[PDB]
RNA sequence: GCCUACGGCCACACCACCCUGAAAGUGCCUGAUCUCGUCUGAUCUCAGAAGCGAUACAGGGUCGGGCCUGGUUAGUACCUGGAUGGGAGACCGCCUGGGAAUACCAGGUGUCGUAGGCU
RNA sequence: ACCAUCUGUGGGAUUAUGACUGAACGCCUCUAAGUCAGAAUCCCCCCUAAACGUGACGAUAAGCGCCGCGGAGCCU
RNA sequence: GAGUUUGACUGGGGCGGUACACCUGUCAAACCGUAACGCAGGUGUCCUAAGGCGAGCUCAGGGAGGACAGAAACCUCCCGUGGAGCAGAAGGGCAAAAGCUCGCUUGAUCUUGAUUUUCAGUAUGAAUACAGACCGUGAAAGCGGGGCCUCACGAUCCUUCUGACUUUUUGGGUUUUAAGCAGGAGGUGUCAGAAAAGUUACCACAGGGAUAACUGGCUUGUGGCGGCCAAGCGUUCAUAGCGACGUCGCUUUUUGAUCCUUCGAUGUCGGCUCUUCCUAUCAUUGUGAAGCAGAAUUCACCAAGCGUUGGAUUGUUCACCCACUAAUAGGGAACGUGAGCUGGGUUUAGACCGUCGUGAGACAGGUUAGUUUUACCCUACUGAUGAUGUGUUGUCGCAAUAG
RNA sequence: GAAGGCCCGAGGCGGGUGUUGACGCGAUGUGAUUUCUGCCCAGUGCUCUGAGUCAAAGUGAAGAAAUUCAAUGAAGCGCGGGUAAACGGCAAGGUAGCCAAAUGCCUCGUCAUCUAAUUAGUGACGCGCAUGAAUGGAUGAACGAGAUUCCCACUGUCCCUACCUACUAUCUAGCGAAACCACAGCCAAGGGAACGGGCUUGGCGGAAUCAGCGGGGAA
RNA sequence: UCCAAGGUGAACAGCCUCUGGCAUGUUAGAACAAUGUAGGUAAGGGAAGUCGGCAAGUCAGAUCCGUAACUUCGGGAUAAG
RNA sequence: UAUGCCUGGGCAGGGCGAAGCCAGAGGAAACUCUGGUGGAGGUCCGUAGCGGUCCUGACGUGCAAAUCGGUCGUCCGACCUGGGUAUAGGGGCGAAAGACUAAUCGAACCAUCUAGUAGCUGGUUCCCUCCGAAGUUUCCCUCAGGAUAGCUGGCGCUCGUCCGUCGCAGUUUUAUCCGGUAAAGCGAAUGAUUAGAGGUACCUAUUCUCAAACUUUAAAUGGGUAAGAAGCCCGGCUCGCUGGCUUGGAGCCGGGCGUGGAAUGCGAGCACGCCUAGUGGGCCACUUUUGGUAAGCAGAACUGGCGCUGCGGGAUGAACCGAACGCCGGGUUAAGGCGCCCGAUGCCGACGCUCAUCAGACCCCAGAAAAGGUGUUGGUUGAUAUAGACAGCGCCGAAUCAACUAGCCCUGAAAAUGGAUGGCGCUGGAGCGUCGGGCCCAUACCCGGCCGUCGCCGGCGCUGGGCUAGGCCGCG
């Protein structure tokens, strides 16, 4: 295919696979969660993200290659069931390609591939694991940067795993029955529902 | 031998060259498109308006 | 305090469930001779007043759903105008002004007019 | 007429690189200061040309050159 | 045989398409408007009701049920904001409606003017709100002069039909006929509306760089070339030599895209000849590295000084093969080089064959024969006189600088 | 078969073939000889027959008449037959032959031969893009300023140039044009209508000329 | 269009001469550079040149011999050697 | 010249050698063979003649508007040629090349129609003053062109022209509406989509990522209207419309009331009158935006600009920055500059950063990336250490180490004539960043002179000069 230099910038409007854009091939990346996904929230407290710094288009080919490069290092350094990689960029923007060139007469091209439009400060790939595996996530996410264009920086989030709550408050909300784990994440329990649900918790 | 299709580039300058002019507001605007039944009775109100000219002079004297 | 007929605004009025309801009213309820309409007096139209508050209806309740209002998100995102600003670029900062929306949190939950009527 | 015959050349700084001494950085280190070797490359010699560049020197016609602050004047 | 015609748009033209008359969503950047051979679709119809009105009714789907009967037949109940339907594309609108069903109907009728939209604010088409008639419907209020709204259509001339009247039919009168007024229809889809097949290399003219083919210029998809990351290969060992999945560049010796320069003309392919240049070094010089014992070879560095040949076939560049060789490296210079050549190719007119066309002819299909013009002008370069100012003149030298 | 075929002609008792008469004249195709000349009459065209369409004139009918209507109704068309050494195709499905050809796109087909080496040549192979039988197929002695391949011989075509001669060029006397020409004439780079000679920044630049030269003047 | 000498030779070929005619073709002198046009030679190799034996060269007259493949029986044929 | 006809002329020397004939042979016969003779033919070599192959030779402003040389075809035949005749332009003639028909032929020549037409090229002649464009809308067998609207100019005309009042506006303010773009949302509808969990493949509660032809929400900018006398207030009249009823509605009449009822600027009106030229190829930039890998690409929105425009600056250059222009003097600046070219720092400028064996040197703008560096300088977050670490061989005796990040430099970084921060050159800066003071000059700004135009409800008929009033004078 063409090099990623041709479809790196978000130059057109988002062109998703819809009833009007038919004939789109299947994306290269199909699995977004790797490792031990069916793990409790207390299993993997630490989480690290691959935050982007460019407003560009990451190809599904680069999303799959960076997924394998990060998985092959977490398996070799943290075991096959000691992490959970979640790719947080689904390729929805379809790329078009013109015919193998009467030159520009009817130049609207046919679908070529799919990219994921990333924003400045948006997470690309997230890895949660034990706290002592902090340096392994930084290196696993660093090796996957070379499989991506542009500039990305590795950030260790203050949240507890893949949840949206800080690690400092997570322990307190668990004791107060405000957070209950449901598989990979937790459910926020407000005080604004029927009281029967409150009796079931306690 | 293609050419340009549509352009409104220099048209705002041409429009404001002499200024966008609104029609001069005239008292007693034109009564075109009004209800014909309404126009019939309004013509009869003005046709027989002089019939009460004597009562108008009498009532003005009371003031 | 409450109930009718007609309404205006059209969920703060809706929905689920539970509790309670004087008096009148409303409804249920009782019949098919006539009016009228159905496969069938269930509906509809008509005739009526033995029975009760079951339901409708109204009021109240729910750490109720929704809805409504406000806070928060946030001067965040976005944006007018400006620069011989930065950067290879992608884009970003500043100047001049303008300025959001979810999640989250809190509060509220019909109201008004006309006419007649009951405590 | 390689179809006969003859001739075709020396250095300099250095590139790459390998090193010396030696810190930074108690050690180490070709490098940071300072040194060495270093090439069909580069510059130069050799070689061809000789500048609105030139040196030495010879001879320089009734004309002509030096020597009298020639001794006075006219044009630039 | 004569005359004429053989649309336009168009990333040249033709072929294709209709972006040529219309409609929906979007593009369109929150009034409207807004382009491209932008995107996704629709249209030349359909309807005596699918028009109009009134009345009743409620849909899609789901749950629970009920002989045959089942995942889908029909009956019943409950939930059901419409998730159904409304002729069609789409959007909007719509629930005791605009849907479904039923019974009465023909406002889809006869008229005048105004208004909206496309707009020049012209026409047509399609709409809006009245008014005057005559009706439909409902108990009535009302509603209705077509379809819930946004598309579903046509000038002059001519023909035809209907209607009206102190209308004409020419010196009067009568009856035919013809003409006129007014309203429909017969149609121009190139849809504001000529009556229209080619071919031309035997071609001609007006022009056009508004516009193609050849160079240059922008671009680098493609081509070529080079990094980065390290799965893996290398018996073992990621990086001696390699580099999958990815990714970042460079080049203008491929091709494409574009159409800016040139159509009162820049001679256009290759070869021959000849000079200089580039390095992304094949060989030679000096090195580093190895999965370097030697030999041979591979990788890399300084590096373009020097060299890179002779032939068969082909017009060919490009390939292929024969040998030779230290090696037989890659390119630019208007794809260097036609007032340097050579015309083989291509590229007029002759002719053959195949396919194609009824034909004339066409064919980047093959084949054969086919005029290659001018320098004495200016620079450049090659040499040849001479010019330069120190008096003239001559000999013997120096030497910048260039090679 | 002449009252004709063919053709000329504005026109006639016009004229040509024709001073002719089928062993003739006129119109075409193929192209000596030898050897064969296959299939298709649907389409187009020609030609030959006797059972819907069919002009003017004529006849009939209605009407005051104009007019209208009706019947009749030529050739030609339509219908039918024949015809391909007619156009053509292979309605018939390419027969005999021939071929990678002057005809084969793929293609520099495959094989053999020809050479150290062959996109060439020849002989073969043929589902042949798209050969083929008087749109003639196949062959073929002799012939050809025809295209092509090889061999012998020969040769400065070449390796690799050299030398000689004649006329030019050259110089002089006499004589003496033309094309061409905005101004003109040393370059590099930059920008520019994207290849300057002139502008920009640099390199720099010395009278007047001779013989050459073919880079440039997009001569 | 007409007339057409001698020699050589098969020849009205080519070459030389006689009769007759002419002054080198709209100029001369000097020089002998390049490059041309025309003519010629070249050792050794012999088409390696080139799209291609282009151009050039080889062969040539006559006499005596010798003459195939193929053929339409005529030829090929001046085969070739 | 093409062809037919008529009447004439001309065509060496040789080669092979056909029918007929003669003779001699062979044979049982039929018949065959040999020698000679003969001199046939769209025969062969070849001269003249007639042709014109190759050299793609010479020449190619030539000898020549088709020739010359060598070579070459044919040369008893469908041969060559003179003369006389025949055929004439849409015709002739053609052994066929669209050949030839007087240097002219895929339709000759001559004169006329004819100054044929051209939406197409070229050109279009004195000065000055003043104003000044358009490449866009609709329609067109249109798309190199017209018609039309717009933009332009001319000619005016109706008024106003101290405050005041009318009237006006590419602008704010106030009041009130409109919209569905950015953003957001999809634990909300439609559509797309990830992972578990719970209850029993679904189902509930969560979770990841999205929309241009999705949306509950929803800006900024933006669009419309209004901000008074054409009003307000009081009292009556008309009507055939409206109707329970002066009940509406609209029109008219009389009287009363400026604090003109937001800010600012400004003279307006006449369907912005009447006639009207040119244009209807545009192009470029910020932002927005479509196709395209991209383009000095194609196509839009908005505004400015170029075209129509010079000037200062960017070396240079249609568009960038500044600023637009009568002719001058003085002054001051803009953008940009101040080592020298080249006007200005010849300041005892300030603080740091940086060494580059391809340093770097500033809008548009005219070559760089990913990835690296134990070059150097900052910063961030950690970790060891005087119960003695780091490094080096218990000794040593003071801090040290790791990761990450950011400046400059460096690697990555290869093109062809010799060359481009503009050049020279610059390294205690003439480099990069942050600033200060001073200084340099544009046709810009200020003041002054002169010229012209334009505007003054301009002045003067009341004379030393004056008033050609179509003159003179004054002001901006
Ligand atoms: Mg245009
Ligand atoms: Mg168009
Ligand atoms: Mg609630
Ligand atoms: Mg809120
Ligand atoms: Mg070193
Ligand atoms: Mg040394
Ligand atoms: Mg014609
Ligand atoms: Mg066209
Ligand atoms: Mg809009
Ligand atoms: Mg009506
Ligand atoms: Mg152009
Ligand atoms: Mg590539
Ligand atoms: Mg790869
Ligand atoms: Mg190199
Ligand atoms: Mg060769
Ligand atoms: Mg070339
Ligand atoms: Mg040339
Ligand atoms: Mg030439
Ligand atoms: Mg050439
Ligand atoms: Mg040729
Ligand atoms: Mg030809
Ligand atoms: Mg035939
Ligand atoms: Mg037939
Ligand atoms: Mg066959
Ligand atoms: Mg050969
Ligand atoms: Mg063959
Ligand atoms: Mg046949
Ligand atoms: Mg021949
Ligand atoms: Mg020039
Ligand atoms: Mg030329
Ligand atoms: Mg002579
Ligand atoms: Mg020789
Ligand atoms: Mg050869
Ligand atoms: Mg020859
Ligand atoms: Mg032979
Ligand atoms: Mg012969
Ligand atoms: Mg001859
Ligand atoms: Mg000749
Ligand atoms: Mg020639
Ligand atoms: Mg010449
Ligand atoms: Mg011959
Ligand atoms: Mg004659
Ligand atoms: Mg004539
Ligand atoms: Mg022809
Ligand atoms: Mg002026
Ligand atoms: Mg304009
Ligand atoms: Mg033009
Ligand atoms: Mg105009
Ligand atoms: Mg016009
Ligand atoms: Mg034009
Ligand atoms: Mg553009
Ligand atoms: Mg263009
Ligand atoms: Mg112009
Ligand atoms: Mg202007
Ligand atoms: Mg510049
Ligand atoms: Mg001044
Ligand atoms: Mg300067
Ligand atoms: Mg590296
Ligand atoms: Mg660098
Ligand atoms: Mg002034």
């Amino acid at each position: 295919r063409r090099p990623a230099r041709c479809y790196r910038y978000c130059k057109n409007k988002p062109y998703p696979k819809s009833r009007f854009c038919r004939g789109v091939p299947d994306p290269k990346i199909r699995i977004f969660d790797l490792g031990r996904k069916k793990a409790k929230v207390d299993e993997f407290p630490l989480c690290g993200h691959m935050v982007s710094d460019e407003y560009e288009q990451l190809s599904s080919e680069a999303l799959e290659a960076a997924r394998i490069c990060a998985n092959k290092y977490m398996v070799k350094s943290c075991g096959k069931d000691g992490f959970h990689i979640r790719v947080r960029l689904h390729p929805f923007h379809v790329n078009r390609i013109n015919k193998m060139l009467t030159g520009m007469r009817g130049a609207f091209g046919k679908p070529q591939g799919t990219v994921a439009r990333v924003n400045i400060g948006q997470v690309i790939m997230s890895i949660r694991t034990k706290t002592q595996n902090k340096e392994h996530v930084i290196e696993a996410l660093r090796r996957a940067k070379f499989k991506f264009p542009g500039r990305q920086k590795i950030h260790i989030s203050k949240k507890f795993g893949f949840t949206k709550f800080n690690a400092d408050i997570f322990e307190s909300m668990l004791a107060e029955k405000r957070l209950i784990p449901d598989g990979c994440g937790v459910k926020y329990i407000p005080n604004r529902g029927p009281l029967d649900k409150w009796r079931a918790i306690h | 031998a293609k050419s340009k299709n549509h352009t409104t580039h220099n048209q705002s300058r041409k429009w404001h060259r002499n200024g966008i002019k609104k029609p001069k507001s005239q008292r007693y605007e034109s009564l075109k498109g009004v209800d014909p039944k309404f126009m019939r009775n309004m013509r009869f109100a003005k046709k027989h308006n002089k019939k009460g000219f004597k009562k108008m002079l009498a009532n003005n004297a009371k003031n």
